[PDB]
């Protein structure tokens, strides 16, 4: 029924939210030598929002379609692709087909 | 038998943000704990007082939040903005 | 972390190490009975019906 | 490189539960037979269970003439995703040193000449034995070679 | 569907960076 | 790598000559060490040990080859640790045999035929590059005289 398709190019990306680590060097015992361990964990944390912010302006700006050339058969009430792979993929490599 | 007191001991791990401290601010290593028969004997002719008042820490500790699970959903305005809510989430924990 | 002393000549024994540290919280808890008389209730509550 | 080490990547599995993660990591100077000197290969081979013959598991004395047909390697490095060991019939490494470990109940001196041993002593069959992969790693004893030449005589002629 | 609930599907993994570094002497149970 | 034996002080004029002449021998060390001194090396540290007791005490100990001789201290290199990182370090006879070229050269203790510092009061036995198809006759043969 259909000849060419449209089919996503990027991949996915992900919004990071990790359990932080801090090691930083204090010279000295004073209390605002100290506290620098504890704006280095809003430093950091902020940091991740730097790049969670770019990652969906990324993927809301990326060229996300094209054009592929690919069968299309519908069996039932839906589309299929219908795909075979020996002759793209494991043409002329030693490998069985699965 | 005072040092042997305290020399058994390997000092600690943790650095307090606030130190107990002198009028100096020179810094404590310890606190022996006695019976005030014992207290008051070892005052007189043992052991010196080098300082009377310290210096005490007042507020207690608090906690930042590192890490925690993300769990959001919207009922259905686009597919991803859902994303864009889970960043209004992370920027409420700062 | 564990401390490093260097050593002269052909090198023995080491490759810098960690150690990852991890202890169990006991939980405890503190009571404290408080108790009021229905003859003082009354005057902290206001009006009568 | 190639002539003084050799490097081979004896890789981990993904299903890996921290009670048998964290006993691998005091694995840290051992004795491994490798079959070959394939650069990759996996624990099931190391293990035990590549070790038995067609359904028989040996005992200490068939354990010996399957050590000489197979190749001695030594860790030298555990992390999370591979064990890294080196052959000793190759070469040691760039220095030429690999630390080993003593699990024997005997002082080493210098100069001895280590045989390994199969685990023969009593308070010693100490086998690390992964339950999520049923995988045992019986590991042999490095021991000095005028006991060596005892033990294998005191087996020998047992039999 | 305009009435639908959808939901973020959650990766939660032990990373462990600091084991190519260096030596790590770590418990049985640490979820470092 | 190389090891140094520091000479003790007090050296006459012959005794600086005798070991000016040993440029090219084997030495015996007990442990790879940087400092390191003369007494270890001598035959002192070997008690007097019969031919037996050589054969012994040369697997126990860890042979090197001297280089350069400086007028204080002995420059050695072992031949197990500092000898794959270098290319090729020279080598005396003292041996009745001459060397072939590929030969495997293993040593025995001085049985055919002893530099002595006597500032110092000590001796010095050296084994003999031999190589080791001889090497397996020439004790065979002396073992078949006894």
């Amino acid at each position: 029924e259909d000849t060419e398709a449209d089919v996503p190019v990027t991949y996915g990306e992900m919004v990071l939210n990790g359990a932080n680590l801090v090691t930083a060097l204090v010279m000295g015992k004073a209390v605002r030598s100290l506290d620098d361990v504890g704006r280095h964990l809003l430093e950091m944390q902020e940091e991740q929002l730097d790049l969670n912010r770019q990652t969906l302006d990324e993927l809301e700006s990326a060229p996300q379609t094209t054009r592929v050339r690919a069968d299309l058969v519908s069996i039932g009430e839906k589309l299929v692709f219908l795909e075979a792979l020996e002759k793209r993929i494991y043409a002329a490599t030693n490998v069985p087909y699965p | 038998w005072l040092v042997d007191l305290t020399t058994a001991t390997q000092p600690s791990v943790a650095v307090p943000r606030l130190t107990h401290a002198d009028t100096r601010g020179r810094p404590v290593d310890g606190v022996l704990v006695t019976t005030a028969p014992i207290k008051q004997r070892l005052l007189q002719s043992f052991l010196k007082v080098e300082d009377t008042e310290a210096d005490v820490p007042v507020t207690y500790g608090e906690m930042v939040l590192n890490g925690a699970n993300l769990v959001t959903a919207l009922v259905m305005r686009s597919l991803d903005d859902v994303g864009r809510h889970l960043l209004e989430m992370q920027e409420e924990q700062l | 972390h564990q401390p490093l002393i260097a050593r002269d000549g052909p090198h023995p024994i080491e490759q810098p190490t960690h150690n990852y540290m991890t202890k169990i919280i006991d939980r405890r808890a503190l009571n404290a009975a408080f108790s009021l008389a229905t003859e003082a209730i009354a005057l902290l509550t206001g009006e009568a019906l | 490189m190639l002539a003084d080490g050799f490097e081979t990547d004896i890789a981990i599995p993904s299903g890996i539960s921290r009670p048998d993660a964290a006993a691998l990591q005091r694995c840290e100077g051992r004795v491994v037979f490798l079959p070959t000197i394939r650069r990759q290969l996996t624990l099931a081979d190391v293990a035990h269970e590549s070790f038995v013959s067609g359904g028989v598991s040996p005992d200490t004395l068939g354990l010996l003439l399957a050590y000489r047909r197979r190749f001695p390697a030594v860790i030298t490095r555990v992390l999370p995703t591979r064990i890294v060991a080196c052959p000793l019939d190759v070469g040691l490494t760039h220095a030429g040193t690999v630390n080993l470990r003593n699990t024997s109940p005997v002082d080493l001196c210098n100069g001895d000449p280590i045989s390994l041993v199969p685990p023969v002593f009593e308070g010693q069959a100490t086998d690390v034995r992964l339950d999520s992969l049923d995988l045992t790693l019986r590991f042999p004893v490095p021991l000095p070679s005028p006991l060596a030449r005892e033990i294998v005589a005191r087996l020998v002629a047992r039999g | 569907p305009t009435g639908s609930l959808l939901s973020t599907i959650e990766v939660a993994s032990h990373r462990r960076l600091f084991d190519f570094f260096s030596r790590v002497r770590s418990d049985a149970n640490s979820l470092y």
